[PDB]
């Protein structure tokens, strides 16, 4: 007795911050080796 | 922080009164919040 | 104006070296600071540093000095 | 209830040291002091905290606070109890010792004040020497900034009485010479009496009026009696 | 105003008392103020 | 402006939603309004 088709759904929170002003990460779904630098991303916002 | 059982944290600060109106900037302004929320409180508290 | 920021974990462990750091910024002439820990006889001297114009961050070592129990302490 | 329950270890103390005592006065004491133990306890906030009404937001009560950690402290000795929730009280008290100049800062609105006439110093004075009567060491900076406060607050002024429970508070640490710059002019305020000599309150304010509502004369002067017993009770070094 | 006595104003020798009442940072809506002669020595006595 | 059975008064805007929640600065705020006020359309109408 489900839809009739794929659907999924999700429920999330949101954050605060007062004058608004944000970062965030760029996940990664990889182990990073021993001894290699590596550069993971960041992203950021920031507020008047 | 509850470590062993051991609290740690620092007592929540005074409320505010939820009747008193605000003007700023079009109409009269009176707060309102969700009870779960994220901060930098949340987002730590979870490292520690 | 001066603001810090002081960064330690809550759950120190027995007799092996740790890390604390604080991040000074905001001021502009020399200043002083001092950084220590309550052990329920002595007091540590984690970072007692003269300070030189703004933008200290600063992180260091020190040792904790063994106790047979578990106990919450200050920092100051 | 807790008020109540604290003269009992002392008498059986008292009992004890005076060598008139029997078992089944002891016993009977245990089962009550055994009451008392699980009866107040209950009450404790989550912080620690311990406050005469019953809603957890609502806290305070600092005295009566430091009240339960002293007296079931003096209970220890003669059962066992938590040393944990003894440290947990120390957290939430210690939340009130956040001024560096001011030392510590008192709250008092209950349904029965104390005799101090309000003044953060003498309650933060009472803190103290409940403090140091404590299982542990000098190494508590609690020591380090209630005894600058007080050595602030010393040749500065204040009344008779707070300098009276300073007098112990030296004598317990052996400071011993505040000890005796103190102890003249807290001598010099005897009164002679008929073959005998104590320390009357003074009473500059009259009776009760619309601000004026506990009469503290004869407790107040039984406990400054009382301090005086306890310091001059051990000299530095002499005794005769 | 509300509950707090203000004025505490001397009059000019004909009873023609004047006040200058600031009104910056207010956002109240109701403001019923009240005047009021207080003195423990007039012959007057409590009637209606 | 009601005259000799003439109305000769334009109708009033439209009204607003109770239930729009705005954030300006910090708080999160609600609209409310009071019926008793005074707008220059009411210091005028007594005119004519």
């Amino acid at each position: 007795e489900g839809p009739d088709f794929p659907t999924a759904q999700h429920f999330v929170m949101r954050f605060y911050s007062e004058t608004g002003s944000f970062l965030d990460i760029q996940g990664s779904s990889v182990e990073l080796n021993c001894g290699q630098v590596h550069n993971i991303s960041v992203r950021y916002i920031l507020s008047l | 922080y509850n470590y062993g059982g051991f609290n740690l944290e620092e007592p929540e600060p005074p409320c505010e009164d939820p009747n008193t109106v605000i003007f700023c900037k079009g109409r009269y302004y009176l707060p309102v919040s969700s009870s779960t929320e994220g901060d930098t409180y949340q987002n730590l508290r979870r490292v520690g | 104006k001066v603001q810090y920021a002081l960064t330690i974990p809550a759950l120190l462990k027995s007799g092996e070296t740790q890390r604390a750091c604080v991040n000074l910024i905001g001021y502009h002439q020399p200043l002083a600071l001092s950084v220590v820990l309550e052990h329920q006889r002595v007091n540590i001297s984690i970072f007692s540093e003269k300070v030189q114009p703004p933008h200290y961050f600063k992180c260091n070592k020190f040792m904790v000095p063994t106790v047979i129990t578990n106990a919450p302490d200050f920092v100051t | 209830n807790l008020a109540r329950m604290a003269p009992i270890p002392y008498v059986l103390e008292y009992l004890n040291n005076t060598n008139q005592l029997t078992d089944e006065l002891l016993q009977t004491a245990v089962q009550f002091l055994n009451e008392g133990y699980y009866r107040q306890l209950r009450y404790k906030l989550p912080s620690g905290a311990y406050d005469a009404f019953w809603s957890s937001p609502s806290d305070g009560s600092s005295w009566l606070s430091a009240y339960t950690f002293k007296t079931f402290e003096k209970a220890k000795k003669y059962i066992y109890v938590d040393g944990k929730i003894q440290q947990q009280t120390l957290l939430y008290l210690q939340t009130s010792q956040k001024l560096d100049n001011g030392c510590f800062k008192a709250e008092g609105n209950l349904f029965m004040r104390q005799c101090g006439q309000e003044r953060d110093l003498c309650f933060t004075a009472y803190l103290a020497i409940a403090l140091l009567e404590s299982n542990y060491s000098s190494g508590m900076t609690l020591l380090d900034d209630a005894l600058g406060c007080l050595e602030a607050a010393m040749s500065s002024a204040s009344t008779l009485y707070f300098k009276s429970y300073t007098v112990y508070v030296f004598t317990l640490v052996q400071n011993w010479e505040i000890r005796n710059t103190l102890l003249n002019e807290l001598k010099s305020k005897v009164v002679s009496e008929r073959g005998t000599l104590h320390w009357e309150r003074e009473d500059k304010l009259g009776q009760e009026g619309i601000p004026l509502y506990y009469p503290n004369y004869s407790p107040a002067e039984v406990e400054i009696t009382a301090y005086m017993l306890l310091s001059i009770a051990k000299g530095s070094d002499p005794t005769h | 105003l509300a509950g707090k006595t203000i004025g505490a104003v001397l009059t000019d020798k004909e009873g023609r008392a004047e006040y200058a009442i600031d009104t910056s940072s207010f956002v109240q809506e109701n403001f019923t103020v009240v005047v009021s002669y207080e003195n423990p020595h007039q012959c007057y006595y409590t009637e209606w």
